[PDB]
RNA sequence: AGGUA
């Protein structure tokens, strides 16, 4: 009976193999964090990292021995803090979902030091975790040694893992308020102020936008410059006027070069987007596609936010 | 910090045989004895090393040529 | 009470075109503060010169095609709103824009006063094909403060002039784009400061710290009369 | 409630429109507003640590 | 709650947590702790039956570690009558239920902050200090019988700091009221030292700075890390037959 | 991290140092696995090549 | 090229709530001046706001007195919307004395020359016995912003005496802040706001003082930018 | 045992 375990051997794998150097607590949102970073919380911090902690203060010699620095940093004084920053800096945190289902459960992040309580995770990343905000618990990893950390960085990188693992469209795609920020930046009126002006570029745009001189949505005339990878793989720059609204404009600073126009000037649905962000990451590569999905989801949650999309009781 | 590997996979394009010579490249860095080749904004060793491989100057070959020469001149 | 300012403001810059600029450490909510204050500022006033009405020597509306030119109408009115032009003398000044011979057209064809000065000297305003190969128009430059759409001028024009004066939207102001950007900062051990990053791309009549710094300038200059 | 509503001079539709603190532009078409009875339930984060 | 259903008296009269006035009359004395009714004549048995005294419970651990506290929500001469409710207990006022809080509440995305489920919270919340628990844990230290000898409650520990000292009262308890954090101590316990054994380094040391073994072991009951609060009550247990303590 | 006593000790005391490195060792759980197999009457060992 | 908003007249339809108007103020302004004074006056106002207080019948928070019909928490609660103006002194001590039946109320409160209760009517709670008797010293300082009592205890490591309560200080004088920009008609230039500030404080602040110390902490922070350390 | 996902 104690050989015979379910589900397979406990001792071993299940249940549980219990692990050090791990902490457990409730996710928020982390909508100001970049893609491979993720909001960890100070005490947390400080008691995952208790060991290096005491390492460097003895480097610095601030501590003459481990149980000294024990004592600094159960008083938890300001001086223990920077080397908690210095070693967090790069050390990057492995980020657990409670139920494991695919590789996605488990994935690194650079941890950014919050005053708080809660684990911030990017948002981008709730849709492989499958994990929405409502009390959901995700448990944090250390990887110790040297080869752990690198193999975190190479890995187990929310960057390095922007595909599904069942099928090439990309999992980390915007999924609800970036979306409908988006579809109600792009989408199209009838009538709205500031239709048929003509502009060059979308800086003029956003510029007529932020202003209040025009509407977030209005069909505009706009000389902008697309860039076609072409030839080789060299980058051909053709200017010309689209009929498209101020919000596409402007959505379209966001994109990086190297996209049809095409993608953009068109209302944008959930779909729209996880293929444009495909097309993205197809024809320009990793670092294009992660800094474009942050800038996307950065804006959305922005136009979104000055939406006002409210659902009453006349809707 | 660096937030892509890809660079460095596109050097060495197995990207697990990466992981081992970056973390060789590191542990030396860390372990007394090499000095650094690239500038540092007060780093650990792991960025370093991504970015040591990412400008070619440290692969398998050269990890493994260098721990050649030292051998040489420490068994003089 | 005590009172915290912000210490050691850092700026990066890209030609006289596109500066980020951050700085740290704000107090709470200080940095949406400032950031909007001087966005607005920026945007919706700011003294400048732009381009108001123009002429075309052929037809005189402002949609339809120009003979000698392979450029409508509308997108050689659009050239001049990216025109950078600076001003330093009377307000309301006349360009002679007359060049002949096919090739691109640029700002460098503009005659030079020595009240106007062009920031742009190699700038597409047109391009002149074989048919007749010249073109020919005055443009009016203004000072102004902010932004104003023709199709607002033309509702604050009562005063009518013949057929030929091709209204064009103003871009008074010298900045492209103004955006902030609030995050959270460290100083101490309170975390409750935040960086705040102006990034502003300007049109060259002016460098990006000195449009900033002025800006500030017209804010401080509207509030000394609350302060004693 | 549409009658009570007026009752408490208040827009009938049950949506105001807000201004942002951020920037103090107030949002494209109003927004649902109301008092709601909110729960704070056994499950607080320091617990969870 | 603004939006109710009417369940809400029903749940909270009947429910244990609400004193309820079993027979009317006139509030003849209001206190926080105390609530003495003088009952109505029509309602008095025969004889002096005299005032009817409801003591109300306070802060009082419950099974979730919250606490549960009955505060009179009547005044002087206000005359009641059966089933009234004398005191609100927890989550109640005015005899309704009144589990959470009432407030202004917008149906709008705002920079992602709420983003799945999400709540965006106010600081004029916390300020107001609404939606702020009091949790009232529970803590044991218990002065076992061992083998090496019977264990002890003092305030002097060995080798411990004066901090520690501080707090407590000459019998080794933490003072009623005394505010303490993670890690400090509340009960002095100490269990008699056994036989130590020692490093050869540990023996050079002893040598030199002229230290020896002490010969009992601190086991004062700390405070868990991670939790802070007052002390607001003490308990003390001893069995009949064993001598009591100051503190007792 | 899990089981190895040895290992976890002399990782405990290369991060205090201030190095980055494992022993493999062996998990605590697989002895335990392998003495209880051994309480039966099933013979399972350790073989090298 | 610009007018200058000037200070002009400031009414008080009540004693908390104050209407304060600039006129002269150019157009595409009016939202600019409003939103950056509601968040100055929101977020760095200073004002005087409780701090600790020392119940001489108690030991904690969660005990009660005799002839009180008002948990001595209710007390700080209490205390806490307590609206009081110090000029002199940064931190002041009152005392509170009164014995008897009845409802003890903010003017009850020893008055110094240098501390103003402007709600005197603030009931602090109720005695409800004859000879129950509450002695309290009240301590109140001045601050900005809102500093509750879980940051300056990790900054005294656990007061020494127990015999003192803190509590969360809301040192916060205004509670709302609203502003209107309508089109301000006057025969000098035809584009022209004025600014309609409604300011619902709790009387420790005057609006004058109010928006001068806004401007102020604004031009502060705008000093940094004036000048560019490069 | 109850509760959470």
């Amino acid at each position: 009976d104690m050989i015979k375990g379910k589900q397979g051997r406990f001792r071993q794998n299940l249940l549980g193999k219990r692990v050090d150097y791990s902490g457990r607590s409730v996710i928020t949102v982390g909508p100001y964090l970049r893609l491979h970073q993720c909001g960890l919380p100070k005490k947390m911090a400080l008691e995952l990292f208790k060991p290096f902690i005491y390492g460097k203060l003895e480097l610095r010699g601030l501590a003459t021995t481990i149980k000294a620095a024990k004592k600094m940093v159960e008083r938890e004084e300001a001086v223990v803090w920077d080397i908690l920053d210095e070693v967090i800096r790069e050390h990057p945190v492995l980020l657990n979902r409670a139920p494991t289902l695919h590789r996605l459960g488990i994935q690194a992040f650079e941890p950014v030091l919050i005053e708080g309580k809660a684990i911030q995770l990017h948002p981008l990343v709730c849709a492989a975790y499958n994990a929405d905000f409502d009390g959901d618990q995700m448990a944090v990893h250390v990887p110790l040694t040297l080869e752990a950390q690198l193999e975190a960085r190479a890995l187990m990188m929310s960057t390095n893992n922007i595909l599904s693992p069942a099928n090439g469209e990309p999992i980390i795609v915007p999924s609800q308020d970036v979306v409908l920020g988006l579809y109600y930046m792009t989408r199209d009126c009838v009538n709205a102020k500031g239709e048929g002006m003509v502009l060059t570029g979308p800086k003029e745009a956003e510029r007529l936008y932020r202003s209040g001189l025009a509407s977030l949505h209005a069909r505009v005339k706009v000389r902008i410059t697309e860039y076609e990878k072409d030839a080789n793989g060299e980058l051909v720059a053709k200017t010309s006027l689209k009929d498209t609204t101020v919000g596409r404009a402007i959505l379209w600073m966001i994109v990086p070069k190297g996209l049809p126009y095409s993608i953009v000037n068109q209302a944008l649905g959930k779909k729209a987007i996880s293929k444009m962000l495909n097309t993205c990451y197809r024809i320009l590569g990793l670092k294009p596609t992660v800094i474009f999905a942050d800038q996307i989801m950065y804006t959305g949650f922005a136009y979104a936010a000055r939406s006002g999309a409210s659902v009453g009781i006349d809707d | 910090a660096r937030v892509t590997v890809q660079d460095a996979v596109e050097k060495i394009g197995n990207r697990f045989d990466l992981v081992l010579v970056a973390a060789r490249r590191a542990r030396q860095m860390q372990v007394g004895g090499k000095d650094p080749l690239v500038p540092e904004e007060n780093d650990k060793t792991t960025v370093i090393a991504l970015r040591e491989i990412e400008e070619g100057l440290i692969n398998n070959q050269i990890l493994d040529v260098r721990e050649r020469q030292e051998q040489q001149e420490q068994e003089a | 009470t005590e009172f915290l300012k912000p210490r050691l403001v850092d700026i990066e810059q890209v030609s006289s075109t596109h500066a980020k600029v951050t700085l740290e450490p704000l107090e709470r909510g200080f940095g949406h503060t400032l950031g909007n204050a001087l966005r607005r500022i920026l945007l919706s006033s700011m003294p400048g010169c732009a381009v108001t009405e123009v002429e075309i020597d052929g037809v005189l509306h402002e949609y339809s095609t120009k003979e000698g030119v392979q450029e409508d109408i509308l997108e050689i009115l659009l050239n001049l709103k990216g025109l950078a032009v600076r001003v330093q003398g009377k307000d309301e000044v006349i360009l002679t824009l007359n060049k002949s011979g096919i090739g691109p057209v640029t700002a460098a064809d503009i005659t030079h006063d020595g009240d106007v000065e062009i920031v742009k000297p190699q700038h597409v305003i047109c391009h002149l094909t074989d048919e007749n190969a010249s073109i020919s128009m005055r443009i009016k430059v203004q000072r102004g403060r902010g932004y104003v759409p023709a199709s607002t001028r033309i509702h604050s024009e009562e005063d009518e002039r013949p057929i030929g004066r091709l209204l064009v939207d103003a871009c008074y102001s010298p900045v492209e784009r103004i955006a902030y950007n609030v995050e959270a900062a460290r100083v101490e051990q309170r975390t409750d400061l935040d960086k705040l990053v102006i990034e502003m791309e300007t049109n060259g009549t002016i460098d990006p710290e000195e449009a900033i710094r002025r800006a500030a300038t017209i804010l401080a200059e509207q509030l000394e009369a609350f302060v004693d | 409630i549409k009658e009570l509503l007026k009752l408490g001079d208040l827009p009938t539709s049950g949506q105001i429109r807000l201004y942002d603190g951020r920037t103090g532009e107030q949002f494209e078409r109003p927004v649902t507003v109301g008092y709601m009875y909110m729960l704070k339930l056994n499950h607080l984060v320091d617990d969870k640590m | 709650p603004l939006v109710g259903t009417g369940m809400e008296r029903a749940v909270a009269v009947d429910s244990g947590v609400t004193a309820v006035a079993k027979r009317g009359g006139v509030v003849q004395y209001v206190d926080a702790s105390r609530i003495v009714i003088k009952v109505n004549e029509d309602e008095m048995y025969p004889g002096e039956a005299g005032i009817d005294i409801y003591n109300l419970t306070k802060y009082t651990r419950s099974n979730q570690n919250t606490c549960i506290n009955q505060m009179p929500c009547v005044s002087l001469g206000e005359p009641v009558e059966r089933g009234d409710v004398l005191a609100d207990g927890p989550s109640t006022d005015l005899g309704e239920l009144a589990l959470g809080q009432n407030m202004r509440v917008a149906f709008m995305p705002w920079n992602g902050y709420n983003f799945e489920d999400s709540i965006l919270v106010s600081e004029r919340v916390v300020q107001e200090d609404r939606f702020t628990t009091i949790h009232i844990q529970e803590l044991a230290c218990v002065s076992r019988d061992t083998k090496l000898g019977p264990e002890e409650i003092t305030a002097d520990i060995p080798n411990v700091g004066e901090a520690a000292l501080s707090k407590l009262d000459e019998s080794g308890i933490v003072y009623i009221g005394a505010e303490v954090t993670g890690g400090d101590i509340l009960v002095g316990k100490v269990t008699p030292k056994g036989e130590t054994q020692l490093t050869p380094e540990e023996k050079l040391l002893r040598a030199i700075f002229g230290e020896k073994a002490s010969d009992v072991k601190d086991s004062s009951l700390r405070v868990p890390n991670g939790v802070s609060g007052t002390v607001i009550d003490v308990q003390v247990f001893t069995r009949d037959g064993v001598e009591k303590d100051k503190r007792a | 991290k899990s089981d190895d006593v040895n290992g976890r000790t002399k990782m405990y005391k290369n991060i205090v140092d201030g190095n980055h490195q494992m022993e493999p060792g062996m998990p605590e759980s697989f002895n335990v696995l392998l003495k209880e197999i051994r309480s039966l009457g099933i013979n399972i060992e350790l073989e090298d090549e």
